[PDB]
C-alpha cells in the first residue's frame, strides 16, 4: 500500500509543513483514479517536541533518532553545534527511510527548509533509488546546488521568499510544489543492454566513434564528461542497475585525484564497477592532464609546470613521467581486486588530442611509462588482459579495437 | 652553581656569532625523526638568534638598557635578575654575557658601556637546551631511540592523566609534562593517598628535564610517560624518548588542547614535521567526566565520535550581567570552583572578596563538580573564541554544572545557548555503559 512522507523541522516550520502535507494529501486524492497514505515526519533537532500534525499519521523527532545509531558518516568535525545536530538527524532520517523503503511501499518523499533543513533533507533523499519522487521546497534552490542534489534526481523547488509562515506568496509556492509532487507520485503508481562511456573534449573523437559502433552493434549508450562528478554519476548508475557494461576510455579523473586537480575523482573510483562484476574495458584517455583554472589559481608548486590555457576559466597541466606511474598504481591497485573479466586497452601513440605528434602535450616518454607501468602492475592479474595497440587513442582503429575488446568479454 | 659554567660557550660570545639571518633555506636530510630533531634544535637556534638580535637592535636605536657607568637604568626592564643579555663595550662591540647580580644590580666590568636585557633573556633556557642537545650529536646527527613509542590520541576527561597515574611504576619510570602547574598537579594526585611516591625526580617538566640533563637525579627509566605531548615539537618528543633511555614510551595527546606553536617569524615547521611518527596509535573517545551536552560539543571539535559514561545531560547555563559591580560575593555568590579567562578579571574577583579564584589556563587537567566562569572585561578578549583551546578547556572541567557570567555577549554565550537548545533525545545517543 503506497505511502509518501512529508518531512520537515516542525519546531520551526510546523504550519508550513502542515499546509504542505494537507495540500499533498488533497492533490494525491484529486489526481488519482485509484489510496495513497501520507505520513508527516518531524526532523526537528531542538528539544521542542511536536506530538502531532493535524490528523496525519505522524512521526515525532525522537522516533527518527531512535532507529539510528551514530556511525562513521558523522564522526568528523563540524563548524557549529547545530550543524552536528542536523548531520546526525540527516543520517538518522536516511536509516528511517531505508527501513520504510524495504518493509513498506515508499512512493515518494517531500520536504521543505532553509540551508540547514535542505542540507538535512537532501542527503537522506538522494540515498533513495532514482525514479522515486524526491522534492524539497528550498530557500537555497537558487545558488550552488550540487552538494544537495549530487548525481540524483532530487528536485529543489525555489521558495522565492524565506520560509516564514503561510502568506499570499508561500501559499502559491507550496501549493504548486505539493501538486507537482502528488503528480509524480500518482503518475508513477498508475503506470536493451546499456554501456557507459567516459569522455573529455580531448578524447571525443574516440568516444564518438565508439558510440557509433555500439549503437550499430545494438547497444544503448550513456556518455559521461569526466569532470569528477561524471565518473561518480556513471558508477552510481551502475549500482542502480542502469548500466550493464563500461568502456572507461577517459580515466583522466585519476590524474586530478593524484596530482590534486579540480576535476578529481575520489578514492572509490572503479569500485562500483568491480563490485557489480559487469564487463569493463578501461583505457588511459586524457591521463596527460590535470585540470586547474585560471592560471592565477594554479597552486604555487605547479606554477613552473607545463601549462596550457584552454580558457580564462580552465588551464590544463601536462602530467609528468613520475605522475603517470602513480596513475597506473591507482588503477592497478583497483583492477587487481577484480573477480570478473577486465580488459585494458592502451594507445601507444598518445592519450589525447593534445598528446599527439605536433601538439602541446605530446610526450611519448610519459605515454610509454604509463603503458609499461600498467603492464607490469597488472602482469599477475588472472582476470585482466592488457592490450597495447599501435595507435593513438583518437585513431578510428583504436575505437573499434575498444568495442572489439568489449564484445569478447561480453559476447552477444 | 656550575650551571653558568656549563654555559661558558655562550659567555662573552659575540652577539653576531649567535645571530643567523636565514634559517629559512635550511634543507634537512635523513629519517623523518632525525629531521624533526634537527629542526627542533634549529627552532631553538632561531629563537635565540631573534632574542640576541633584538637586544642589539635596542642598543643601536620589557626591553631594559643599563648604563654601566652610573649603574642606573636608562630604560628600566619589567622583570628582574635577568639570566643574560648583550653587552656593549666602549669600542661598541656586542657580546652575549651570562649575568651575575648583587645588592646593587648587575655585576659589570670596566670595558662594559651598556647592558641590554629583555623578557627573552630573563631565563637562559634556549642556551641551556642547546647546550644539552648539541652534546647529544655526532656531527649534527642525533641518535634515534629503538624504543617503542605508543601514541594515545584522547579527548577531555577520557583518562589521559588517570591512565598515566594508574599504569606508572614510580620506582622505575618517568613522567614528563609541559608546564610546572601540570607537574605539580600530577605529583599532587599521585601523592594524595598519604605517601610521597612522585618527586622532583620521576615527574618533571620538559624544560627542567632538558635543561638539567645528566646534572644528576636519575637517567635510566624503564618507561616514559608524556602527558599532553602534542603541546611539544615532534623533534623534542624524539629527543625525550631517547634521553630517558626508556624501552617504551607512551605519549598521551589531545588534538584540541593548545598545540605546539612556532612563534618565530616565518620559521620553517612544515606539516609533515608537525606529525609525530610513532609505532602504534591508540584512540580514546569516551569522556568519563563531561556531561552529554558538553560531549555533543566535543563531537564537533574532534575527529571521531565522542561518547560519555556520565548520566548528566544538560549542564551549562549563562547569565548576562547588566552591572559588572553586581558580581560580588554578597550580591551573588558563585558556587563551586570560580574561574575567569584573564589574570585581570581574576584579580578583580579576588579584590572583591571571592575565594580561591583561578584562570581557566591555571586549572588545565583539573576536575570540579561545579564551575562558575566569569568574564568582567567588556573589552575584546582574544582567548575567548568559538575555536579557542581555552573555551574548550573551560567547558570540560565540570562533572555536574557550569555557569558563565559575562558583562558582554561573546562566542561562549552562543555556544552555551546552542548547547541548551539541543534535543535531549539526541544527547542520549552519546551515552555508553562504563
Ligand atoms: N543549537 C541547536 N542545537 C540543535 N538544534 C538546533 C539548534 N539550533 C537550531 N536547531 C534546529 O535546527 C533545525 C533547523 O533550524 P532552521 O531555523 O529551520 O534552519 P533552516 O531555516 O532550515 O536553514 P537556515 O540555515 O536557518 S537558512 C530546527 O529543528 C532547529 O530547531
Ligand atoms: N579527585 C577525583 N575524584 C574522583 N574522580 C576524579 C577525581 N579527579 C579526576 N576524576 C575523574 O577522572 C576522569 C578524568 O581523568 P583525567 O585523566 O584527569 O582527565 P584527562 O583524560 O586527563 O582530560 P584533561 O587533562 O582534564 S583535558 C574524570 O572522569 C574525572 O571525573
Ligand atoms: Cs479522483
Ligand atoms: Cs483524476
Ligand atoms: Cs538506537
Ligand atoms: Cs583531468
Ligand atoms: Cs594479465
Ligand atoms: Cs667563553
Ligand atoms: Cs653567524
Ligand atoms: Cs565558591
Ligand atoms: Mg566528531
Ligand atoms: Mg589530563
Amino acid at each position: 500500500s503506497p505511502r509518501v512522507f512529508c518531512i520537515g523541522t516542525a519546531d520551526t516550520k510546523f504550519d508550513e509543513l502542515r499546509f504542505l502535507s494537507e495540500h499533498v494529501r488533497s492533490s494525491l486524492n484529486s489526481f488519482s483514479n485509484k489510496k495513497v497514505g501520507v505520513t508527516v515526519v518531524d526532523v526537528s533537532t531542538s528539544w521542542k517536541e511536536t506530538n502531532s500534525c493535524a490528523d496525519f499519521d505522524f512521526v515525532p523527532s525522537k522516533d527518527v533518532l531512535s532507529c539510528h545509531t551514530l556511525g562513521e558518516e558523522t564522526m568528523g568535525t563540524f563548524a557549529d553545534i547545530r550543524g552536528l545536530a542536523i548531520a546526525i538527524m540527516s543520517k538518522a532520517l536516511e536509516t528511517f527511510l531505508s527501513i520504510a523503503n524495504d518493509e513498506q511501499n515508499l512512493a515518494g518523499v517531500i520536504g521543505l527548509g532553509g540551508s540547514g533543513g535542505t542540507s538535512l533533507l537532501s542527503s537522506a533523499f538522494r540515498s533513495l533509488p532514482i525514479g522515486i519522487p524526491k522534492v524539497i521546497i528550498s530557500t537555497v534552490a537558487s545558488g550552488q546546488t550540487e552538494s544537495y542534489i549530487g548525481t540524483s534526481d532530487l528536485v529543489l523547488f525555489p521558495s522565492v521568499v524565506d520560509i516564514c509562515g503561510i502568506n499570499n506568496v508561500s501559499k502559491v509556492v507550496l501549493s504548486n510544489a505539493g501538486a507537482a509532487f502528488a503528480g509524480m507520485v500518482i503518475g508513477r503508481l498508475e503506470s536493451k543492454f546499456t554501456v557507459g562511456v567516459t569522455m573529455f573534449g580531448v578524447t571525443t573523437p574516440c568516444v564518438n566513434a565508439v558510440k557509433e559502433r555500439l549503437v550499430k552493434e545494438g547497444y544503448e549508450t550513456l556518455v559521461f564528461h569526466a569532470t569528477g562528478v561524471g565518473g561518480r554519476a556513471m558508477e552510481d548508475l551502475v549500482r542502480g542497475g542502469f548500466i550493464q557494461g563500461v568502456l572507461d576510455i577517459t580515466t583522466t579523473e585519476v590524474a586530478d585525484y593524484v596530482v590534486g586537480g579540480v576535476m578529481a575523482c575520489d578514492s572509490s573510483r572503479f569500485d562500483a564497477i568491480l563490485e557489480k562484476k559487469i564487463p569493463l574495458v578501461l583505457s588511459v584517455g586524457a591521463l596527460d592532464m590535470v585540470n586547474f583554472g585560471p592560471k592565477t589559481t594554479i597552486p604555487p608548486e605547479f606554477q613552473q609546470r607545463k601549462i596550457h590555457e584552454h580558457n580564462e576559466q580552465v588551464s590544463l597541466m601536462r602530467t609528468t613521467v613520475g605522475e603517470n606511474k602513480k596513475f597506473a598504481a591507482f588503477i592497478a591497485e583497483k583492477l587487481n581486486k577484480a573477480s570478473s573479466s577486465v580488459c585494458v586497452c592502451l594507445p601507444e601513440k598518445g592519450v589525447s588530442a593534445l598528446d599527439a605528434p605536433g601538439k602541446d602535450f605530446y610526450d611519448p616518454e610519459a605515454t610509454s611509462c604509463l603503458t609499461r607501468e600498467l603492464q607490469m602492475l597488472l602482469e599477475n592479474n588472472e582476470r585482466c588482459q592488457v592490450k597495447v595497440l599501435p595507435y593513438h587513442i583518437n585513431d578510428a582503429e583504436f575505437a573499434n579495437a575498444l568495442v572489439d575488446s568489449f564484445l569478447e568479454i561480453s559476447p552477444k | 652553581s656550575e650551571e653558568i659554567e656549563s654555559l661558558e660557550q655562550f659567555h662573552m660570545a659575540t652577539a653576531s656569532s649567535l645571530i643567523h639571518k636565514q634559517m629559512c633555506s635550511i634543507v634537512y636530510t635523513g629519517p623523518l625523526k632525525v629531521q624533526q630533531m634537527k629542526n627542533f634544535i634549529d627552532s631553538l637556534v632561531a629563537s635565540l638568534s631573534a632574542a640576541v638580535s633584538n637586544l642589539v637592535k635596542i642598543l643601536k636605536d620589557k626591553f631594559g638598557v643599563l648604563d654601566v657607568a652610573s649603574k642606573r637604568w636608562l630604560v628600566k626592564p619589567s622583570a628582574k635578575n635577568h639570566a643574560w643579555g648583550v653587552v656593549e663595550t666602549h669600542a661598541r662591540k656586542y657580546h652575549v654575557a651570562l649575568l651575575e647580580h648583587d645588592e646593587f644590580g648587575i655585576i659589570t666590568c670596566d670595558n662594559w658601556r651598556r647592558v641590554a636585557v629583555s623578557s627573552e633573556s630573563v631565563v637562559y633556557s634556549d642556551m641551556a637546551k642547546l647546550r644539552t642537545l648539541r652534546r647529544l650529536l655526532k656531527d649534527g646527527e642525533p641518535h634515534v631511540s629503538s624504543a617503542k613509542v605508543v601514541l594515545v590520541d584522547g579527548v577531555p576527561g577520557c583518562g589521559k592523566t588517570k591512565e598515566i597515574l594508574s599504569r606508572v611504576n614510580f620506582e622505575e619510570d618517568l613522567i614528563l609534562v609541559p608546564g610546572r602547574q601540570a607537574a605539580e598537579m600530577i605529583r599532587r594526585r599521585a601523592n594524595a593517598s598519604g605517601i610521597i611516591v612522585a618527586t622532583k625526580d620521576n615527574v618533571r617538566t620538559v624544560d627542567s628535564f632538558l635543561m638539567n640533563y645528566g646534572k644528576g637525579a636519575r637517567c635510566q627509566f624503564k618507561r616514559l610517560f608524556i602527558d599532553e605531548g602534542l603541546m611539544l615539537h615532534t623533534g623534542c618528543v624524539n629527543f625525550l624518548v631517547e634521553m630517558s633511555l626508556c624501552d617504551i614510551a607512551y605519549v598521551y595527546g589531545d588534538t584540541q588542547q593548545i598545540p605546539y606553536i612556532n612563534r618565530v617569524t616565518g620559521f620553517p615547521y612544515p606539516a609533515h614535521f608537525a606529525k609525530l611518527e610513532v609505532d602504534e596509535v591508540e584512540t580514546r573517545r569516551t569522556t568519563l567526566r563531561c556531561p552529554a551536552d558538553v560531549t555533543h560539543f566535543l563531537n564537533q571539535r574532534y575527529e571521531g565520535h565522542v561518547m560519555c559514561t556520565s548520566s548528566e545531560k544538560k549542564s551549562v547555563s549563562q547569565e548576562m550581567v547588566s552591572g559588572a559591580a553586581s558580581i560580588n560575593p554578597v550580591s551573588k555568590p558563585l558556587k563551586g570552583k570560580i574561574l575567569t579567562f584573564t589574570q585581570s578579571d581574576k584579580e578583580a574577583l579576588l579584590s572583591r572578596g571571592y575565594a580561591d579564584v583561578h584562570t581557566v589556563h591555571e586549572v588545565q587537567g583539573e576536575t570540579y563538580a561545579d564551575v562558575s566562569l566569569v568574564r568582567l572585561t567588556p573589552t575584546p578578549v582574544s582567548i575567548i573564541a568559538r575555536d579557542s583551546p581555552h573555551v574548550l578547556v573551560s567547558l570540560s572541567r565540570h562533572t555536574k554544572s557550569l555557569k558563565y557570567y559575562t558583562v558582554v555577549m561573546d562566542p561562549l554565550v552562543s555556544i552555551i545557548r546552542d548547547l541548551e537548545r539541543v534535543s535531549s533525545y539526541l544527547l542520549d545517543m552519546y551515552k555508553v555503559d562504563a
